[PDB]
């Protein structure tokens, strides 16, 4: 018998109890990157058509980084809370299962949840705790993480354009990274969040006092 | 060539259809028909041209550098092989093949044309080649392979945006929907008027824009009109150099009924002795006057005919004998009273109507597999 | 095949539709009016 | 064949019947990698330099003898150069894709290292799959 | 000159006096020098707003 | 704690899968209200910015 | 840079809700790409 679908404990961010309480106001000095990471995810999931008419080819996901305390973690909270469609959220050191087999498809259930459950948007944090450079094929504990990194590059390239499917990534090293996931068709769109000097640092004291 | 290829088939309808009017076809046509080496296209249209046996060494000097591009061809498909660019022998009739197509017939054209379809494996030229078949479908108006190759067309655009390739094709589904009787689709893909093109085929802008206005003021209703055209400015502008077009679709719209009818007869006496529209300039103006018709008469119920002459159009005999072709025809939703000088409308619901065009497919589609039927199975 | 024992021997609907209505009826219906400028 | 899948029965693993084939490692590798494959129809003013690596490339497949007839080996490398951003990659992969070649480039990771084999001691291991898909060229970044 | 901001003013004040003395195109593609001027500024505290 | 590597040797990357699960783990997505850390060490040179 | 200028060009036009790009898109891009040939 053939299943309905099912994922494991990212269940779609249950909406009452979930939302990360943050205004968009919350934030000061952040009109680039905010007003660039709307027009970024969810311009694309109303406005789709434009998109499709004037034919710029959206992007599907979207990196982020910079230096700690830049409002990565904040900023999808903010998202998270006035966003409309559905959003799931998962913390990215959570694939590395002991049993085999469960890390694969603990990665191909959730993009399953993102394909049936709604035109929804996928956030994973810590992505050095995946994505690195080097391996080594005699622990199993790497080829084990090489299996994952195998399975989450295959099923962001089993996608049709068509599903307003949209990933977000925050991480703090940039270099420690492999450009293969870099590569157009997967991200396009990398956003350091650099230190507000004077003008968006006295917005972010008007704020907090 | 193919981009001032147009011009030769209009001339062609000049010098055939009216009859009185065939010296400056032949003058003009002959001017570029033993010009740029064309050879093929005129024997037919010598036979419906004049004698013209003078012409016979202009045939043989043209045959003769026809002769002269065919053997350098000739000189070129094997220093094009001895070293291999990309297949430099249908890179060199990848250009030459056209001309080829102008100057020879469709059959040389459309070996080398399916032939040089599998060079280039991006279609950057694969499109143009269709787009040059679709041309020369509609010159000999080939309305089965138009069909195929704008299919074929249309699935190349998709990879790509290309729209310098697909609002070009929509000039050519436009042209083929306003070729035949399919105006709300013809203005349909008239829509945008704006990324259209200073073209080859209409060099004036403003005739397609007398074209989509044309088609338009049949093909949508007030709302829309009173929107869309009535607001653009780019629409506005072009006609802002139109004297009889911004009026004829002023009078239309501003209620100038009687004037209505005098540029209504100019429209369609030059939509008569228009090429592409000659095929249904009656067709036009039997479906504006009931346009109008129903504008005017849509408003009231006790309007009175002897009302409509002097304020409409002149003559109470011919708005009652037009009127009852109407209602005999069975549109223009009224019914005229006649010895008391008063014309009544009414209302009909959306039911009886449209019940009548699904009888009408079901007959159509009943016959249709009816005869099938009979046709498969012995 | 296609023998046929014999004991005995779009571009056109819409149109003709055109001819079935409009057959013979005010063919050069341009000058009428201005005829019927002075007698209406 | 050797490097196939089949079916096997479990009591006595006797040989059921032959599967489908295993997908290529290499096509596995370019599909990871993900280069932008490219024409000549989006090649920008480059026209004599492509003048100059159809003669070094273009010639000595469709026209081996070419260089017998002059006695002359034939070349085998090629170092483009300039800034970034002007056209390489597109150009390399423009080239093998309108000669049919097996555009393969290398980057030296470790995600691409199972497909070679467990560990690859050198780069030469590469040349099996190369030459199994002998007419074939290789790519390299700075 | 090397001055950049100064022309944001002037541009600025060429859109004042156009469309107040009712010359429109002159006026958006005056418009649009500011817009494109204005792209080069990474200080615009008040010809931003006065620009908008 | 550690810094950070530039992936010398096999060990440390589950290390630093461990390190940042604890990092995300304090203030990723939640009210971690109540609950105290108490850190100590000989050496803060040897630590993470992050952390 | 080209590539850079031309495909942002669309997201003034969809910023300002067009289906068709216009020609002060594409100079009001240049000067941000270029403000970036400007940065550093
Ligand atoms: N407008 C603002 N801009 C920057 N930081 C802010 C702002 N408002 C609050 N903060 C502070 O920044 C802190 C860090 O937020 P956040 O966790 O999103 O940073 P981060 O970039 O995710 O860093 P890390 O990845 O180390 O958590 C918050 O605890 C908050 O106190
Ligand atoms: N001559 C050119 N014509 C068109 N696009 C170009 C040209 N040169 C570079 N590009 C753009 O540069 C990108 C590829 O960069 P390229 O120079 O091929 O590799 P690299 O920058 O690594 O040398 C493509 O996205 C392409 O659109
Ligand atoms: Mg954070």
């Amino acid at each position: 018998d053939v299943l309905p679908p099912e994922a494991d404990s990212s269940i779609m961010m249950l909406t009452s109890d979930q939302k990360p309480d943050v205004m968009y106001a919350d934030i000061g000095g952040m009109d680039i990157q905010k007003q660039e990471v709307r027009e970024a995810v969810e311009l694309p999931l109303t406005h789709f058509e434009l998109y499709k008419q004037i034919g710029i080819d959206p992007p599907r996901g979207v990196l982020m980084y910079g230096p700690p305390g830049c409002g990565k973690t904040m900023l999808a909270k903010a998202v998270a809370h006035h966003t409309t469609a559905a959003f799931i959220r998962v913390v990215g050191s959570e694939f590395v299962q002991k049993y085999l087999g469960e890390g694969p498809r603990m990665v191909r259930d959730v993009f399953r949840l993102a394909k049936e459950n709604a035109p929804a948007i996928i956030f994973i944090d810590e992505i050095d705790a995946i994505a690195t450079k080097r391996f080594d094929a005699q622990t199993g504990a790497d080829r084990e993480v090489q299996r994952i990194l195998l399975e989450l590059l295959n099923q962001m390239d089993g996608f049709d354009q068509n599903v307003n499917v949209k990933v977000i990534m925050a991480t703090n090293r940039a270099d420690t990274l492999d450009p293969a996931l870099l590569r157009p068709g997967r991200l396009d769109r990398k956003i350091e969040f650099p230190l507000p000097d004077r003008r968006q640092k006295r917005l972010i004291f008007s704020t907090i006092t | 060539p193919k981009n001032p290829d147009l011009r030769i088939a209009q001339l062609r309808f000049l010098l055939s259809l009216p009859e009185h009017r065939g010296d400056a076809a032949v003058r003009d046509e002959l001017m570029a028909a033993v010009r740029d080496n064309n050879m093929a296209p005129y024997y037919e249209a010598l036979c419906k041209s004049l004698d013209w046996q003078i012409d016979v060494d202009l045939l043989n000097k043209m045959k003769k550098a026809n002769e002269d591009e065919l053997k350098r061809l000739d000189e070129e498909l094997e220093d094009a092989e001895k070293n291999l660019g990309e297949s430099e022998i249908r890179d060199a009739m990848m250009a030459k093949a056209e001309y080829l197509c102008r100057i020879g017939d469709k059959e040389g054209a459309l070996t080398a044309f399916r032939k040089t379809y599998d060079k280039t494996v991006a279609l950057g030229h694969r499109l143009d080649i269709v787009f040059y078949l679709l041309r020369i479908g509609l010159f000999y108006m080939d309305n089965d392979l138009i069909t195929r190759n704008t299919e074929k067309a249309k699935s190349l655009i998709e990879e790509g945006g290309d729209w310098d390739r697909r609002n070009r094709l929509k000039v050519y589904q436009g042209l083929y929907c306003v070729a035949i009787r399919d105006f709300k689709q013809a203005a349909e893909l008239f829509l945008d008027t704006v990324s259209t093109f200073t073209s080859y085929e209409l060099m004036d802008y403003k005739t397609f824009v007398t074209y989509t206005v044309y088609v338009s003021m049949i093909a949508l209703e007030r709302p829309d009109l009173r929107e869309k055209v009535i607001k653009g400015a780019e629409i506005l502008e072009v006609l802002h150099s139109l004297p009889a077009v911004r009026q004829y679709l002023f009078s239309l719209y501003e209620c100038r009924y009687s004037v209505f009818f005098q540029s209504l007869a100019v429209v369609e006496q030059e939509m008569k002795k228009d090429w592409l529209f000659a095929p249904h300039y009656r067709y036009y103006v039997r479906e504006m006057r009931i346009h109008a018709y129903s504008q005017l008469l849509e408003s009231y119920r006790s309007l009175t005919l002897g009302y409509m002459a002097e304020a409409f159009g002149v003559g109470v005999e011919f708005i009652d004998q037009e009127l009852s072709r109407f209602i005999a025809a069975g549109r223009l939703h009224c019914k005229i009273d006649k010895v008391n000088e008063i014309v009544e409308t009414n209302r009909p619901d959306s039911k009886n109507w449209q019940y009548q065009e699904t009888i009408k497919k079901g007959d159509l589609l009943l016959n249709r597999v009816q005869k099938l039927s009979r046709v498969i199975n012995m | 095949m296609s023998e046929k024992k014999q004991p005995v021997d779009e571009d056109n609907w819409d149109d003709d539709n055109v001819e079935d209505d409009f057959s013979n009826q005010l063919r050069a219906e341009l000058e009428k009016h201005g005829y019927k400028m002075e007698t209406s | 064949t050797p490097n196939c899948r089949v079916a096997l029965r479990n009591d006595s693993y006797t040989l059921h019947k032959i599967l489908p084939n295993k997908v290529d490692p290499l096509v596995s590798l370019m599909m990871v990698e993900k280069v932008p494959d490219s024409t000549y129809e989006m090649i920008g003013g480059l026209d004599k330099q492509i003048k100059e690596i159809k003669e070094v490339i273009e010639l000595p497949v469709k026209h081996p003898e070419l260089f017998e007839a002059l006695g002359i080996a034939q070349p085998k490398g090629v170092l483009l150069y300039g800034p970034p951003g002007t056209g390489k990659t597109l150009l390399a992969r423009a080239v093998a894709h309108h000669t049919d070649c097996t555009f393969i480039r290398v980057s030296g990771s470790e995600l691409v290292q199972k497909f070679i084999g467990e560990g690859a001691r050198m780069v030469r291991e590469l040349f099996v799959m190369a030459r199994e898909h002998a007419p074939s060229i290789i790519f390299m970044d700075e | 000159m090397d001055d950049k901001a100064l022309l944001v003013e002037v541009q600025l004040l060429e859109s004042k006096t156009y469309h107040a003395l009712s010359n429109l195109p002159k006026a958006r593609a005056a418009l649009t020098s500011a817009r494109t001027t204005a792209n080069a500024i990474y200080c615009p505290p008040k010809l931003q707003a006065t620009l908008d | 704690g550690g810094r950070r590597f530039s992936e010398g040797t096999s060990a440390d990357r589950e290390i630093q899968r461990t390190l940042m699960e604890l990092l995300n783990q304090m203030d990723g997505f939640d009210t971690l209200h109540r609950v105290k850390m108490i850190m100590a060490t000989n050496r803060p040179d040897t630590l993470d910015p992050a952390l | 840079e080209v590539k850079g200028v031309c495909t942002e060009a669309g997201m003034y036009a969809l910023r300002e809700r067009r289906v068709h790009v216009t020609q002060e898109d594409f100079e009001m891009a240049v000067a941000k790409v270029m403000q970036k040939d400007s940065e550093k």
